[PDB]
């Protein structure tokens, strides 16, 4: 059984391995805009008295 | 004991029992031999700013 122990130990060391694959992503952004954008103007002709 | 019980169960369940136990085991063995896989996805997008038209 010493033989088995040693074989076990060697097998253990050699054997260890593992793989895995998955896809995930993390992202976060917060944009705060309290406004409707301006700088919007049509072409109109206006005049004042 | 498990082996004894399995043998007993298969004996009762007949040959058909044994056969597909063998298949299950084969499936297990095959899985272990090659355990891995992935799933494919189509692309996601990223954020962007939307401008509303006037």
């Amino acid at each position: 059984l010493r033989k088995i122990r040693a074989a076990q130990n060697i097998s253990k060391t050699i054997a260890t391995s593992q793989n895995r694959i998955y896809l995930t992503a993390d992202n976060l952004v917060l944009n705060l805009q309290d406004e409707s954008f301006t700088r919007g103007s049509d072409s109109l002709i206006k005049g004042k008295k | 004991k498990a082996a004894e019980l399995i043998a007993n169960s298969l004996a009762t369940a007949g040959d058909g029992l044994i056969e597909l136990r063998k298949l299950e085991a084969a499936e297990d063995i095959a899985y272990q031999l090659s355990r891995s896989r992935n799933i494919t996805y189509l692309p996601a997008g990223q954020s962007v700013l939307l401008q509303l038209p006037q």
